[PDB]
């Protein structure tokens, strides 16, 4: 139920279905979260307009199931964005990313002393809404950066 | 067993108002009436991999004041962590394995946390870890605070110096904003000035706080003229242009100082505070130092053992 | 003109259709090309099956057209790719990627010794046949490396 | 025109079987008719940013027996490429407006070709770019090999030592496959083999060359035994074990050879060839030396005269 | 005998303006009517004891352009004064008693004024000393923009960079100042500012200047930009926060640009110039090297010939 405006099919089985990732985030996301790194259908279909939603960005990967965990972790990139949880195509589930507590594994301390640069830890960040924007608190180093600068892997 | 039994003592930000004045009380009784046998057959490995004379030596005269044993190291290259190449995580992996507690100081920030995740049942005391924290140093900061002043909580507190890299401000500034009214100055070269997070928890609080640019701007109102060392070691070569003092303190700046007003300083001080004020009444470094001894047996005596001391 | 063989298929007027990308590389060339820049409607599809072939990726990207040259650098990475060019919902020009004579700028040189890694200059090598493989000669150092070698860069 | 006017003398690849034959021809023509005045007022930078005692003054010997004047550094470290961070692709943008040649030695592999994207109208002759080519030495190589065999084709070559990093044996098997009818053995260790490269070319041509473990297999047959100094400046640390000369060459051993067989060496020698064989009729690694003159003379004129009449 | 016969050039500011005129007249004659043997049997030190490609090569081209032999050294430490311990004013003293001219380029600000007062009769020709002059930097830069400008007069200069150490443009802002109507637009970190010295000249002079903290500002106003590098060999430990480039220029902030404006550079450049400038018909300095063979042949021929007539 998708919309219309000449055809093409498609329709999934079950699975999850990422809707509403603004413009030059949808390649992002595939990239870190590696959603990407498996055997799955994926349908990543870009730029494909959705009023308010003007230039919006989806992605849809068969089988594959989200956390609250996961999704969760969209907040830091599109937070707005809706998570239709699809089984047997009857759309059963309806996330929306709100904020975590804590994002594990993903990301790449700033500070160029911090340990985690050397041992064999897995970076961890606490995640608060300083004013403007989020301001993320690395682990180890105590020291808490714009959630902007912060990169990641 | 009491709050900190068992505790890992990491950074200043995981500690309370009552872990605090839990070690201070503690420090008290410990001062007045010794237990030279409080932590026999304990055995604590000492680890700085980065230098020290006080916060080393106070830390095993503690130990050995109340009957434990040390083992450990002042420099890690002789170590096989320093000639053959091991990670930090395997260090702490097999030394956990022999002793009841870690006490230690790392060149890089996040070090001491690290270690928890790897030493098991075995308590690890951050001695200071790059320029993040340096928590008995603000315990003793505290104790020898209260010893001059009565109390921690409604006091005009000064900070001149390295604020960026001091991890000494860093703890004792968290520590002091867990207590009521106390008024923070701060006078420091823009290079290194004390970062966001702290200014920030700090308004959250709605901790008054402002910057100046002399010590004197502020020498009449101030019961703590907390002074600090620049970093020298710490700072990039783009920051070069601080490596010498800016503010020094003479004793002639001590003249509309307040009468009880000390002037305090983790040293080690190179041409911060000249030593004519060595001689004058508000100098208490050397007294701040010796309370090390105080503030380090009794956060051992509280990790360690389970019952209040009796 | 038609709709395609296989099920959940993307429609488009005009723009470029690469098909028969093997598994794991869709995601790549989306790097690797630039492309996810262009708001031009992309549709991706990672995984799907390949009929007798296995699994397959394809990019459809509305109103684009290939480089003068991106076939041929499409050639290393996915010899077996098919370029559609796609007029008014039609195919008025099919292409297959031909290996070119040589190769400029996106390669770097595994030679360590190398000049063209310290000196602002474009990396350039040779492609010639070899006998499975294909052998590639830094205009440079005069190196020739299999290109197994080569895609580590 | 000759062929080689104005050309730039960065491979033998690049170079034809006649180009090198107007070479050899030449040299042999200064040999006997000196042209004194052949470049007066002409200025060429003799650049080398490694190391030369032959090359570089062989090839400033024979501008100044030309009639050319000469400019340039024998060490990089005064440059202010060396102490300024310049590019070596400036360096040769500024150095090229000041002079008509350019002879340029570097460490690494292309920092030849790269001078000419950015010289203009200035030939560049390579004096060796790392482990790659050394045109040079082989043209000096090609007249002694000519004026000792009388003959450039059906010869049978061996070429030992480190054939890998051997820019030497790279660019002189190129040269002589050019040829007809010769036959080549490579004995080097293993570490240190024939680049896969320059065999490939070899069965291309349907060129006839083998491997041996030893010079007493071959000693017999060879015409030429090219004996090659281990390139201990380039060996990766895991090639280290590569560094004595696997394979020495003591007088006694040349006890079987044949009466015309000739011992080239690009020099400098280590341990390879024992002292002893300097006095056998055999070594001509000095005669081969004094070549560079006669060889590179000829570069300089067939490159900088439009039209040469000796 | 010509104005500048015999004189030693050590400032531009001992330099008059009709004096940098003959030059630049001088320069343009040899442009076009070379002189091959103006300089027979002259012997020129070229004594650098710093790093130099540029001037260094030049100095050494023109001189041989000229028919003028030369002795030199290109690293103070292999020379007596290196490893012996001898003054500079005695190895002046021993150098003037074999050759004609000296060319010096040395580390420390008035090394050239000095080796005069130990000379005699041979004029010195400052090729720079330290931070203080470089006049014939100077000649060849003024002769450029005489060439691409047509006038000497009434420009519009901004100098970027380095202003402090560049002793490249405390010799140009001296000779642009001896002409009438130039307008001067400095650009730098306030820590690497134009000297005051030079400042108050210009006041003194009525000279219009002013600063700017991009090059945006005044793009669109000059007819020359003087792009300078940041002297870090120099820079004292405290400036170290300076070495990288405040002011880089890119292709596209040409946009607005006069199209008669030529990017000028003493060079080397590290990053302060985009590469992709070097493709515009802006970018003038490979061709403002190149004219450092014209200025100081010139250079050499007035000062080694009583009277030249071309
Ligand atoms: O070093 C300083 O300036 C303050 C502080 N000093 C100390 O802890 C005393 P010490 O290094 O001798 O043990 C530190 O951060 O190490
Ligand atoms: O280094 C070698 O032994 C071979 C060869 N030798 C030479 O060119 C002689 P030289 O180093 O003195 O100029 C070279 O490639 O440098
Ligand atoms: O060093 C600079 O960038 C400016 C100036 N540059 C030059 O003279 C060019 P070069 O160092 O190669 O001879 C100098 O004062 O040395
Ligand atoms: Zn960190
Ligand atoms: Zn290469």
């Amino acid at each position: 139920m998708t919309h219309d405006n000449k055809l093409q099919v498609e329709a999934i089985k079950r699975g999850t279905v990422i809707d509403h990732i603004p413009a030059q985030i949808g390649f992002k996301l595939l990239s870190l979260f590696k959603l990407t790194e498996t055997d799955q259908r994926i349908t990543i279909g870009l730029n494909l307009p959705s009023g308010e939603m003007g230039r919006k960005d989806l992605i849809k990967i068969e089988n594959t199931f989200l956390s609250e965990d996961q999704v969760d972790q969209l907040a830091l990139y599109a937070p707005q964005a809706t998570v239709n949880r699809i089984d047997n195509y009857e759309v059963v589930g309806k996330s929306r990313p709100s904020l975590p507590e804590r994002i594990d594994n993903v990301l790449v301390c700033p500070n160029s002393n911090c340990i985690s640069h050397a041992e064999p830890v897995s970076s961890s960040f606490a995640v608060r809404k300083r004013a403007n924007d989020i301001a993320l608190k690395c682990k180890y180093c105590e020291k808490e950066f714009s959630h902007n600068v912060v990169l990641a892997n | 067993a009491n709050p900190l039994y068992q505790k890992h003592i990491i950074s200043i930000n995981d500690l309370s108002r009552d872990d605090l004045n839990l070690v201070l009380a503690t420090a008290a009784k410990l001062k007045a009436n010794p237990q030279p046998e409080l932590l026999k057959h304990k055995v604590i490995a000492s680890c700085f991999f980065e230098a020290s004379t006080r916060t080393r030596l106070s830390f095993e005269t503690s130990m050995h004041r109340l009957g434990a044993s040390v083992v450990g190291f002042s420099d890690s290259a002789n170590t096989s962590l320093g000639k053959k190449g091991e990670t930090l995580a395997d260090t702490i992996s097999v030394i956990s394995t022999y002793v009841d507690a870690i006490v230690m100081r790392h060149p890089q920030e996040g070090a001491a946390r690290l270690a928890t995740e790897f030493s098991g049942n075995v308590p690890v005391l951050n001695a200071g870890d790059g320029s993040n924290q340096h928590p008995t140093q603000t315990l003793l900061d505290l104790f020898t605070i209260q010893q001059t002043q009565g109390r921690l909580d409604n006091l005009h507190v000064a900070m001149v110096g390295d604020l960026k890299y001091g991890r000494t401000v860093h703890s004792l500034t968290q520590a002091l904003a867990k207590f009521d009214g106390n008024r923070f100055y701060f006078i420091a070269p823009d290079a290194l000035a004390m970062p966001e997070y702290i200014l920030d928890m700090l308004d959250e609080k709605g901790i008054a706080w402002s910057l100046h640019s002399s010590i004197e701007e502020v020498m009449a109102e101030v019961d703590i003229l907390y002074m600090t060392r620049v970093q020298k070691e710490r700072l990039d070569p783009s920051e070069y242009a601080n490596v010498k003092a800016q503010f020094v303190l003479r004793a002639s700046d001590l003249h509309n100082a307040k009468a009880n007003m000390k002037v305090l300083h983790p040293l080690p001080r190179v041409d911060e505070i000249a030593t004519d004020v060595d001689k004058t009444p508000h100098a208490w470094y050397f007294q701040q130092a010796g309370n090390g001894i105080f503030a380090r047996q009794a956060l051992l005596a509280l990790v360690l053992n389970r019952d209040l001391v009796l």
